[PDB]
RNA sequence: UCGUCGGUUCAGCGACGAUAAGCCGAGAAGUGCCAAUAAAACUGUUAAGUGGUUUGGUAACGCUCGGUAAGGUAGCCAAAAGGCUGAAACUCCGUGCACAAAGACCGCACGGACGCUUCACAUGUGGAGUGUGAACCUCUCAAGACCCACAAU
DNA sequence: CAGGTTTTTG
DNA sequence: ATTGTGGGTCTTGAGAGCAAAAACCTG
């Protein structure tokens, strides 16, 4: 239940300054899902001899190793992202014990995480949808001098039309989204979770 | 020296049953696989630790201090010999060689996100290395292969006496090279057991290795599947895919009714999620993929045979990286990769050097009165020159552009 | 019409099996069922309240390893053990070396004949290669694109 | 001792 | 059919296809 709106452009900046953070932002949470892969893998036991208590699970252990360097991500996003990769060691770590699938990986142009809370839609007046983003957090505001609330405006038919409309409304509730980027068509990309019943 | 490899079918084990025989080896791939996987896990676990250690420090940790080995690859053995005891002490290095190695060659790639972590399957080919192979002949014409599959822990614990030893067929062309394995002639490199889950025969894939102006134009024709024509010389020569055509014809035929039929409910099929409601498709494309390439095999063989056969010294061919937006072409969706890197090595064999050239405007240009226009091609077929009146096939034409030396250049020339 | 064996891949040929696009067996991460609400983020002076959904145990619809039809094979002696003989697969003949059920045997070497396809020389002669024909570096991993299930249309 | 055969490490 | 999401495969590329010294078993 995931539907895919491409950005034109950012309402409030221009492409230029929007796309570094965007990449920006991508480093950070590439960044937080390879440490969290090494924290999880640290805190499981399976380090050799020659490689911490105090948190229940790995999770808080590693937001709260991780949060010190991924200060420009929202704090939510940065959870977020550190939950999925502790699920996926914890998927997959039987198999990392027997020796059957190595590490888990993650690539370069990484979804940028977004939890329900930092996701907004509104449509102006003149018909441009405006989509309002929760990225960064308030050491970053001061540093890039930036509100926390990034509209971009998305280009919405047919069917995406139908869903946003939806969600408008008040039928389909938002769920965690993500920003992505495609090389090919060279686009950014908004891919929008719903759930309903 | 160059490296080849030929499969010869073991039949039969010696002094053991096939049952013991097949878990020792399905047994020998379990410990194959963890060693490669657990083997790639070192080595980013000591990527990790190098980063933190140089966060910390300043500078790269030396292994020789912390893990006692001057390699990743040292300590990756002392780690994995306890757990992988059953197989062969130089098997599994040699194992744990491939997979540091791919990791270390990799290491940029995984470190920026370009490349995944390799990661291993269960049938994981057996390595043996050069000195675990021996093959010698018998009086009566059997060819025994003695090999060391097994570490002294693992001889004692099956009760093996020794190395052990199995009939392999040799016969055809593989009776050659095994006669020239035996004379010396051929040296024997690392090798492999693999299992060929089809006709369920158990393969000692023996890599050998041993040592081996005017120009040809090759031309992916349109109407002919290949097209080769050669420079001081009007001598044609072509390759028609009528083979090629029937046969796509046929399993484009069965894969719509595969697919149509796999939609519709079975029960035995449809009760395994996964390896069932899929062996019938894997089957005919594994059948697509071995005709794909013995067919790419007697093209290569072919084009290098008339490359001997007028003296060409020099192969010319079109790099596909940028053909591969046009993709049309006789042979559809072909695997051209492949066929290249056939006639490549064949050629390197041959000795004749293989040269790649950009695929631009060899078509449109006139190969006789080196004129280039966008609509001098006229027809799906014929070609014609205006500028001399030029009436050549297609084919012909590009590949006759091809044959000439530095044909990019010039062209590149001409259309500024 | 599709497969199996006849050394490897693609065709042919011989002999066979097809309900195999078929049927069936056990273990197990997803999915479902129980408890069970852990990180983390907020609003809020705090309090408090939210979103968020964790940890173990179960089953087995989906999942992981598997099984399942497919060429043909000569008998005696000896209490038994063992011995002798020497059958059957893609031309035939002779010799020699092998081999008694068998996933494991039907093979190999030499000589001759016959057939083929390559060269050379004046249809023929000589030389060469081979026995159905053509070929016979593969493995591993990743990337980009393709296949299956789902939501809107 | 002698010679392969594993084993371990660069 | 077309956008995506969650699970699996083609065609392109790349790298490889170890060596040496010593202890153990054997002769
Ligand atoms: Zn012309």
């Amino acid at each position: 239940k995931v539907y895919r709106y491409e950005i034109v452009k950012p309402l409030d900046l221009d492409w230029k300054e929007f796309g570094t953070i965007l990449r920006q932002l991508q480093q950070e949470t590439r960044f937080a899902l390879n440490k969290a892969t090494q924290l999880a893998w640290e805190w499981m036991g399976f380090s050799s001899d020659y490689k911490i208590l105090g948190y229940t699970n790995v999770h808080g252990y590693a937001y709260h190793t991780i949060k010190t360097k991924a200060y420009r991500l929202n704090s939510g996003n940065l959870s977020q992202t550190i939950k999925r990769a502790t699920d996926r060691f914890k998927a997959y770590q039987k198999e990392i014990l027997r020796g059957d699938m190595s590490i888990p990986s993650y690539k370069r142009d990484i979804p940028l995480d977004l939890i329900k809370e930092n996701i907004s839609v509104n449509r102006m007046n003149h018909g441009d949808y405006i989509a309002s983003l929760s990225l960064l957090s308030n050491p970053a505001k001061q540093e890039m001098n930036v509100k926390r609330k990034i509209s971009v405006i998305i280009i919405v038919r047919g069917a995406g039309k139908t869903i946003m409309d939806r969600i408008l409304s008040g039928e389909y509730q938002v769920s965690a989204s993500q920003i992505i980027h495609d090389d090919r068509k060279n686009k950014w990309y908004l891919n929008i979770s719903y759930d309903f019943e | 020296p160059m490296i080849k490899v030929y499969r010869y079918e073991i039949v039969k084990p010696l002094d053991l049953d096939w049952k013991e025989f097949g878990t020792i080896l399905r047994q020998l791939q379990q410990e194959t696989r963890f060693a490669l996987n657990k083997a790639t896990q070192l080595a980013w676990e000591w990527m990790g630790f190098s980063s933190d250690y140089k966060d910390n420090h300043g500078e790269y940790p030396k292994s020789k201090d912390i893990l006692g080995y001057t390699n990743v690859h040292g300590y990756a053995y002392h780690t994995i010999k306890t757990k992988a005891y059953r197989l062969n002490s130089g098997n599994l290095s040699q194992t744990i060689k491939r997979a540091t190695d791919r990791f270390k060659a990799y290491q940029k790639e995984i470190l920026r996100g370009d490349m995944s972590i390799p990661s291993y399957k269960r049938d994981i080919p057996l390595d043996l290395i050069k000195e675990n192979i021996s093959v010698n002949r018998m009086n009566h014409g059997d060819y025994i292969a003695s090999l060391s599959l097994l570490s002294n822990p693992a001889k004692q614990e099956m009760n093996v006496k020794r190395k052990i030893s199995v009939i392999i067929i040799v016969r055809g062309a593989g009776k050659t090279i095994m006669d020239r394995i035996l004379s010396g002639e051929y040296q024997v490199s690392a090798s492999q057991i693999i299992h060929d889950d089809r006709k369920n025969k158990w393969y000692l894939n023996i890599s050998y290795d041993f040592e081996p102006n005017k120009i040809m134009g090759i031309a992916l024709g349109v109407a002919v599947a290949v097209y080769m024509a050669f420079q001081h010389t009007p001598a044609r020569y072509k390759l028609e895919g009528g083979e090629i055509e029937n046969f796509r014809r046929q399993v484009e035929s069965r894969r719509i009714s595969m697919l149509r039929q796999g939609k519709y409910a079975g029960g035995a099929r449809g009760g395994h999620g996964r390896d069932k409601r899929i062996k019938p498709i894997e089957q005919l494309r594994d059948k697509i993929a071995n005709f794909r390439d013995t067919t790419n095999h007697r093209y290569s063989r072919y084009i290098v045979d008339m490359a001997i056969k007028e003296g060409c010294g020099t192969i010319q061919m079109e790099d596909l990286t940028n053909i591969r937006d046009i993709g049309s072409r006789f042979l559809q969706n072909w695997t051209y990769y492949d066929l290249q890197q056939k006639i490549i090595y064949k050629a390197e064999e041959a000795g004749i050097k293989v040269i790649k050239i950009d695929p631009q405007y060899t078509s449109q240009r006139c190969s006789e009165c080196g004129n280039i226009d966008s609509g001098n091609r006229i027809g799906q077929a014929i070609f014609k020159c205006r500028a001399c009146g030029y009436e050549a096939n297609a084919d012909y034409n590009a590949a006759r552009n091809i044959a000439i030396p530095n044909i990019d250049k010039i062209i590149a020339e001409s259309i500024k």
